[PDB]
């Protein structure tokens, strides 16, 4: 389920109208309205075609109501939040842009926050703004009183700065800040004394590092005497991906540079007698001093070819950032026992996704091919993330396999764009907008005064939150591979039984042991 | 500047010679008006120039 | 009208010989245009000794 | 809730035009479209900004 | 700019020790909406209306 | 004056250059020391090159490639040598320069260029910029990169060498080279 | 057994900084080698020499750079063709006569617009670079030419930075209307050429604007039976005409600017322009017949020509108007190979990429493509591969295929065609190619791939390149080696020891400035035998991103999308330290007044790409070709370089009474 409410915030007395979508797969849905006090006030049983609004009484609880939808008898418990509050959509947007994405909990850098302010109607605002800085210890704030200062917003612009020294003089006990957030309370006020808005540049993270290295996206198992592809993922301290951060490991004198999604595939050449594989990644950035930029280590195990045969399978996926309707070639690499590969006839692959087995198929190999490759055609289905598992069998007794996991561009399966003219309209005037989409599609439009739309960012439903919310079903559990041929199939969310009573571990349930 | 003014003028001069080339013909004789058979006279004038 | 054109006239007559220049303005629901013209005015049968 | 019933083009897109009256609001409207399809399922649109304004007016900042 | 309707297309360049550099073509279309033009005649005679 | 971290810094630093600076000699200890009002503070120069023994007299409007080796709290800083002729012909040669990267049995190397911006040029200025380029385009002083040499070719049997492991000490910094003479630079960086 | 490997560009360029590199799989006593360039047969003159010292420290691979500074004859032309390359080892010693050219650099003559009207001033400047792609303070000469072969004006300027601003050229009061030609040429030693065109036309103040737009700019069976033609007329911008007779006539025409056309009795009569607009439909099949004796659009791959006369019945006026050609094509599509050479390694998937452009030369998304193919054994046998079908990516017009080849093949003939769920079988697009086997009695080959498509390739990234070396009688490969070409010169090179046991492996090559527009990469290994020698290689081409190196950007004070006239506006300029800028503002609409190919600066890099002696995806036909096909020639090879033959052009890829009378008497 996925809820959408006309806006993020409401007059008492107004009627909150919602629409509730389901990623289609007897359709009966339960919708509920709880107040922020906590009380229930409506329990409705709608069909996915039609629904009404909840009329907020001219006199009713204030705060952040929860609209919560689920399926009769199956804890999907999906939810959506709206604010209801006595207010006055002020006539002008304020936008903040902090100087860096983070604050060095032990440096010298002063903290600038730039302020731009413009009437919803698209002209520059003129006025005066109070900015107060502080730190957020979880669900508490702590002003830096002396940091509060007044600044002229002229022709819509102006900078509000926090001074390091004031900072220290408020928090000389460094130990207290560890893992928190600087916050900028900004109040801006039109020169006319008429209208005035307030927002907050939050979630500025205090730390020692400008970046964050993560390995879970790269398998914990590798094929010896075979190139192992390490996949580094580099988040800005919040969680976001940060791109174009270069990374290296000197242990391999190999370097790379994250991309549009936070990933870099640094390839590694691996000596044959290997078993362990310690790797240490550093965030090499020509602007950050070494000691700043972050580091993280992991050690990967070697595969365990069945009965020590020496018969290894690697399946490399070549491309990067993958668009649906793409042609991405996939590399089948084998290795080992001579008169073993002599009888490697066909590869068997399955593409797993959403936590079920989508398409399955065979890729012939002809003799002499130790590297045989095949073009796969990505199609919407595999959004947002699909796994590739593949294996071969020697002489109807040995099975060896590998799985690689791939992120498809987290996008719309089909198309939907609201086409217009973008020329400045006049009040109550006649308007035309074209609507381009998937045939037979049902479209739910809403029009909204810039005001509300900015004021409540978090609650809006977005393709992003959608996809993540579905990805969080695929029963897979590592970037791929496994201890061993069985282990590839277990880790990759599959279960296996062969004539030869060789079987996957007993599945315990969804979720995976940390 | 002299060497400069001289330049300017030489330039005007060529640009102004160019004008008449339009009215020159196939066989390198010049027509009175554009598209008209050429005149022994005009061609003689253009030579004079 | 929408996507079209409307017309405009000013009936005028000048007295000062060669008097010039007329600010011509158009305001619309979008702003003001000051288009500037210059009008040319003249006697009746000319000659120069 | 408009329904895109209409022969697609070469590309497989349907294009449904739409007429409607703007509001007296002197501001910037923002249109959000969502589409549900049997096959493609859900699809969040590209926010379309419609921007209203006139050359002379009153702002009535009022409590 | 020049008071004159047209879509300007402005593209600079920069050649320096590192190589030549074609910058990014920047467009700037002048006005639209609703305008006015006038048909002022070359000459007019005093006493003409 | 060794290390690794260190090297990155001293070679990353703000390089500056000046001219028309004439100054009289005064030895603060061994043989020398001078000073100059750049326009913001009051510098200090330790000539002690084999070109200092021909210059214990003072400077006459020369070019001095001043890069801070260490600083006092008033904007002033000490720099070693870096003095060149002046009038130094601002002729601008483009010089060949090979850069090889060793790695036991592995080799990645490049043909590239270095831009000499003078007629005569202090070996100090050479030392600095030669490594400047290196540090930003050839990953010098980041990781295992910290050993290697720089051979500069001048005539059929003449070359100057420079260990990278420890910036080239200050006494040869008074030394000087004729731009036209530099056949080219060869740099190898092992790991 | 153990030869050396001297490599360098297929040709030299006079006054060019020229790179020469030198491997050697060869023994451990460090030694010295002289590399010279001497006179073409003589050998007494030594234009330049470098004394590289390859040693153990040096992985016995090094390089120096040579040059030929104008040493010829400066009062009597006549170049020299050819000149000697030479190595003088302690161990070996060997030479190679080889060509040179006086074609150094490029001249891009920026004309301030591309159409001009009498008395207008042709503003003209020239950007002027040298092989190396730096400025090039060179004395430069442009020379103007009229439309009829007369060297009208001719002026020369000096140069202090690459932008030579020239003395504007005023058309004349009353010009020779036509296709004016500007020619650029350096004054001295070299011979480089730049060239530009500008159309000079006569302005006529018409009484209508007479627009005349057809369905699409081409005809394919889809509309062969009925071609839609909308024709319009108007006045001051927006006000449209209202009453008008409209007369169209058609004809067929062998092409364009051939000032002739067979026109057909059936000049489709008045539709009458009513209110800014009028419309007509035109049967190609029908008309084409009797007069033009054609009867099937097969007999048609040429243009349909349209002539219209609108006459406003109100005031009694009349303007003409016309399209000169609308090409006839036996298919909407036309397709071609991209990034895929016709040279295959056995036991190695052969990739294949087809682009499907429409008649309007654009990439067309979502097109079905069919692939058939026959293989021929070394054995002579013939095998029919079962078709493979794939659909063209949304943005690239690229349909991708791969086929794993049976070791035993040596020539692969194939078939691409289209498959739109409506187009007739006849009218689909088909194209046939054939690909040959890398030949080597060594039986051993090589092949390098890397992980990319939608290949951005940003400088400062690291290219992870998989080298797989199959089919070698013997893998027994000491070292893989590499050359990095870019802009006809070599800029990276070196070696990596193989991994003494395993199959394919991975080199990590960093991407740098030198390689910016596009770079070639070729990798060779040395299989040896008591027949001392066998070199074998492969090469790819590499589109890395157009990053100016300095970094010019430019913006306007208010970035809004409409600007009220005259409104004072700012112009800010981003750059890379101290760059030099030549701004230029033009009416975007001038362009549309000459269907001619785009003349804006974007045609630069392309033009500036002819630099590269390369030719194709890379990957020649044999260690020889590969290199030549990558713009090199080499010396050493005990195994031997081929001296090409000659340079073929090649393309890369990234109602009656009257008519009887006048017609007749039209003697
Ligand atoms: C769905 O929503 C409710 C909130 O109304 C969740 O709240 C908890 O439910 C558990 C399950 O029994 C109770 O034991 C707790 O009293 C609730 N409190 C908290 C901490 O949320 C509920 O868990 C949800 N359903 C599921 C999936 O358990
Ligand atoms: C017309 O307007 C201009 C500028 O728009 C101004 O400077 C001038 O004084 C005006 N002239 C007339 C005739 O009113």
């Amino acid at each position: 389920l996925f809820i959408q409410t006309d806006k993020g915030i409401y007059t008492p007395g107004s009627p909150v109208l919602y629409r509730v979508f389901s990623m289609d797969h007897n359709k009966t849905v339960i919708v509920e309205f709880q107040t922020p006090e906590g009380i229930l006030v409506s329990s409705n049983s709608v069909d996915l075609n039609f629904f009404w609004p909840y009329n907020l009484p001219d006199l009713v609880s204030l705060g952040t109501w929860r609209i919560v939808a689920k399926y009769e008898h199956s804890p999907e418990n999906y939810t959506a939040y709206f604010d209801v509050r006595k207010y006055v959509l002020p006539s002008f947007e304020v936008r903040l842009q902090p100087s860096e994405k983070f604050f060095y909990i032990d440096g010298n850098e002063n903290f600038h926050v730039s302020i731009t302010a413009r009437y919803l109607y698209g002209e520059e605002v003129e006025g005066v703004a109070f900015v107060l800085f502080g730190v957020k210890i979880d669900d508490a704030k702590k002003s830096i009183p002396d940091s509060l200062t007044r600044i002229p917003i002229i022709d819509g612009d102006g900078k509000a700065t926090l001074k390091r020294d004031t900072f220290r003089s408020r928090f000389p006990n460094l130990n207290e800040l560890v893992g928190h957030t600087l916050y900028a309370s900004v109040t801006v006020m039109t020169e006319s004394g008429s209208d005035m808005v307030v927002t907050e540049q939050s979630g500025i993270h205090i730390v020692a590092s400008p970046y964050q290295i993560h390995f879970t996206k790269t398998p914990k198992y590798f094929k010896p005497g075979m190139p192992y592809e390490l996949t580094v993922y580099v988040t800005n301290p919040d969680g976001s991906p940060a791109a174009h951060v270069p990374v290296v490991s000197e242990a391999f004198h190999s370097m790379g540079t994250t991309l549009s999604d936070g990933t870099a595939k640094l390839i590694l050449n691996i000596p044959l007698n290997a078993q362990s594989l310690p790797i240490t990644v550093r965030t090499n950035h020509g602007d950050l001093p070494r000691e700043r930029q972050a580091t993280k280590s992991m050690t990967a195990i070697a595969y365990q070819t069945q009965g020590g045969s020496g018969n290894y399978l690697h399946v490399a996926i070549t491309s990067t950032e993958i668009k649906p309707g793409d042609n991405l070639p996939v590399n089948f690499n084998v290795k080992g026992n001579a008169n073993s590969l002599k009888q490697i006839k066909y590869f068997t692959y399955l593409i797993l996704n959403k936590g079920k087995i989508f398409k399955v198929g065979r890729q012939p190999r002809r003799d002499g091919q130790n590297l045989v490759t095949m073009n796969l055609h990505i199609t919407p289905d595999l959004i947002p993330s699909f796994r590739f598992v593949a294996y071969y069998q020697v002489g109807n007794n040995e099975i060896v396999a590998d799985s690689v996991w791939v992120d498809v561009k987290d996008t719309c399966m089909g198309t939907l764009v609201v086409k217009g003219d973008n020329l400045i309209q006049m009040p109550g005037a006649a308007m035309k907008i074209k609507l381009e989409g998937d045939p037979g599609a049902r479209v739910g439009l809403v029009a909204v005064d810039k005001a509300v739309y900015v004021l409540n960012d978090k609650y809006k439903i977005s393709q992003a939150k959608i996809w993540d919310t579905i990805e969080k079903s695929d029963f897979g559990c590592t970037a791929g591979s496994g201890q061993n041929n069985l282990g590839v199939f277990e880790d990759a969310g599959l279960a296996l039984t062969t004539s030869t009573n060789l079987n996957t571990k007993q599945r315990s349930a969804a979720k995976c042991p940390q | 500047d002299p060497l400069i003014e001289k330049q300017k003028l030489k330039k005007k001069l060529k640009e102004g010679m160019l004008s008449i080339m339009s009215y020159r013909n196939a066989d390198y004789s010049y027509s009175v008006w554009k598209g008209g058979s050429a005149s022994t006279w005009l061609t003689a004038f253009a030579l004079r120039v | 009208e929408g996507s079209s054109s409307h017309l405009v006239t000013f009936t005028v007559l000048p007295l000062e010989i060669g008097l010039h220049n007329i600010n011509f303005s158009l305001e619309t629901w979008f702003g003001k245009e000051i288009l500037v013209k210059t009008l040319r005015v003249v006697p009746e049968g000319v000659k120069r000794e | 809730t408009k329904d895109l019933t209409e022969e697609p083009n070469s590309q497989g897109i349907s294009s449904k035009t739409m007429s409607f009256y703007l509001r007296d609001s002197i501001t910037t409207w923002v249109v959000l479209a969502v589409s549900f399809t049997p096959t493609k399922g859900i699809c969040v649109a590209e926010p379309y900004e419609i921007r209203v304004m006139k050359v002379f007016f009153i702002d009535l900042q009022m409590p | 700019l020049p008071d004159s309707l047209t879509t300007w297309e402005i593209q600079g360049v920069g050649i320096s020790n590192t190589g030549i550099c074609v910058a990014d073509t920047v467009k700037a279309k002048v006005f639209k909406d609703v305008f006015l033009e006038m048909n002022i005649p070359y000459s007019v005679v005093r006493g003409e209306q | 004056l060794h290390d690794i971290r260190d090297l990155h810094r001293y070679y990353s630093s703000e390089s500056f250059e000046y001219s028309n600076v004439s100054g009289k000699v005064e030895n603060y200890n061994g043989s020398n020391v001078v000073r100059f009002n750049p326009k913001d503070q009051n510098h200090q120069l330790f000539l002690l090159g084999k070109d200092k023994e021909q210059y214990k007299e003072g400077l006459q409007g020369q070019n001095v490639f001043v890069v801070q080796e260490l600083i006092d709290p008033n904007g002033r800083l000490s720099t070693v040598g870096g003095v060149t002729k002046k009038n130094n012909k601002t002729s601008e040669t483009n010089t060949p320069l090979f850069v090889n990267k060793v790695n036991g049995e592995d080799l990645d190397a490049s043909i590239d260029s270095f831009l000499i911006q003078k007629e005569e040029i202090s070996l100090k200025e050479l030392d600095f910029k030669i490594r400047q380029q290196l540090v930003n385009n050839y990953g010098l002083y980041k990781g295992t990169s910290k050993y290697g040499k720089i051979i500069i070719n001048l005539k059929d049997e003449n070359k100057v060498e420079i260990d990278l492991g420890d910036k080239l000490q200050f006494e040869r910094m008074g030394d000087v080279l004729n731009s036209k003479d530099i056949r080219g630079i060869s740099v190898t960086i092992n790991q | 057994e153990q030869t050396y490997v001297i490599s360098a560009p297929k040709i030299f360029r006079v006054g060019a900084s020229e790179n020469i590199v030198i491997q050697v799989y060869g023994y451990t006593e460090a030694f010295d080698a002289t590399i010279s360039i001497k006179s073409y047969p003589d050998k007494k003159f030594s234009y330049s020499s470098g004394h590289v010292h390859l040693s153990s420290e040096n992985k016995f691979q090094n390089s120096a750079i040579l040059t030929i500074q104008p040493k010829q004859l400066p009062g009597g032309q006549n170049p020299v063709s050819y000149v000697y390359l030479e190595v003088v080892s302690k161990h070996f010693s060997k030479s190679k006569r080889m060509p040179i050219t006086y074609d150094n650099g490029f001249l891009f003559i920026h004309t301030d617009k591309p159409v001009y009207t009498p008395d207008q001033s042709v503003k003209v400047r020239v950007y002027s670079l040298n092989d190396d792609l730096k400025p090039a303070k060179r004395e430069t000469v442009l020379t103007f030419i009229d439309p009829e072969g007369s060297e009208v004006d001719m002026v020369e300027e000096i140069d202090h930075i690459g932008i030579i601003s020239f003395p504007d050229f005023k058309i004349p009061s009353n010009p020779r209307y036509g296709m004016w030609t500007i020619k650029a040429k350096y004054k001295e030693d070299f011979s480089t050429t730049g060239t530009a065109y500008f159309e000079v036309k006569e302005y006529v103040l018409p009484h209508f604007s007479v627009s005349i737009e057809p369905e699409y700019n081409f005809i394919g069976y889809k509309n062969f039976k009925n071609f839609e033609i909308t024709i319009k007329a108007r006045y001051f911008y927006n006000k449209v005409v209202t009453e008008a007779d409209v007369y169209i006539t058609f004809g067929i025409r062998e092409d364009l600017k051939d000032d002739q056309k067979e026109m057909m009795q059936t000049a489709m009569q008045n539709t009458m322009l009513i209110n800014g607009i009028a419309q007509v439909t035109f049967d190609s099949e029908t008309a084409v017949k009797e007069l033009s004796y054609y009867s099937l659009e097969d007999l048609n791959n040429k243009y349909l020509y349209i002539a219209v006369t609108v006459i406003e019945s109100t005031g009694g006026f009349s303007e003409e108007a016309e399209i000169p050609g609308i090409k006839y094509v036996l298919s909407p599509y036309k397709l071609n190979l991209v990034a895929t050479p016709l040279f295959l390694k056995p036991g190695i998937p052969y990739p294949i990429k087809v682009q499907v452009k429409d008649s309007l030369d654009q990439l067309v998304g979502g097109v079905p493509v069919t692939l058939n193919a026959q293989t021929i054994d070394v054995n002579q046998e013939t095998s029919d591969l079962d078709p493979s079908k794939s659909v063209t990516r949304v943005d690239d017009g690229v349909a991708s295929f791969v086929l794993n080849l049976p070791s035993g093949v040596t020539v692969l003939e194939f078939n691409v065609k289209t498959d739109a769920p409506d187009l007739p079988e006849e009218n689909q697009a088909r194209e046939g190619y054939r690909a040959i086997a890398y030949s080597s009695l060594s039986q051993s080959y090589l092949y390098i791939d890397w992980t990319d498509n939608h290949k951005a390739l940003l400088v400062g990234e690291h290219l992870n390149i998989i080298v797989t070396p199959k089919s070698p009688y013997i893998d027994k490969i000491t070292h893989y080696n590499y050359l990095i070409l870019s802009k006809g010169k070599i800029i990276h090179f070196g070696t990596r020891e193989k991994f003494s046991d395993a199959s394919y492996q991975s080199i990590n090559i960093p991407v740098t400035q030198n390689m910016v527009p596009s770079s070639r990469l070729l990798v060779y290994y040395i299989v040896t035998g008591e027949q001392t020698a066998e070199l074998v290689s492969d090469s790819v081409w590499l589109n890395i991103e157009e990053k100016c190196g300095n970094q010019l950007q430019v913006h306007l004070s208010p970035d809004a999308d409409a600007y009220s006239p005259g409104q004072t506006v700012s112009l800010n300029m981003a750059t890379g330290m101290d760059s030099w800028v030549a701004l230029a503002a033009v009416d975007s609409a001038v362009y549309g007044v000459q269907r001619g190919a785009k003349k804006p600066l974007e045609r630069v890099f392309q033009f500036l790409e002819k630099s590269d002696l390369g030719c194709g995806a890379g990957g020649g036909l044999n260690n020889a070709n590969v290199f030549h096909l990558a713009g090199l020639t080499f010396l050493t090879n005990a195994n031997a370089d081929d001296s090409q033959e000659n340079d073929e052009p090649c393309k890369e890829i990234l109602l009656q009474k009257k008519i009887e009378e006048i017609a007749a008497k039209y003697k």
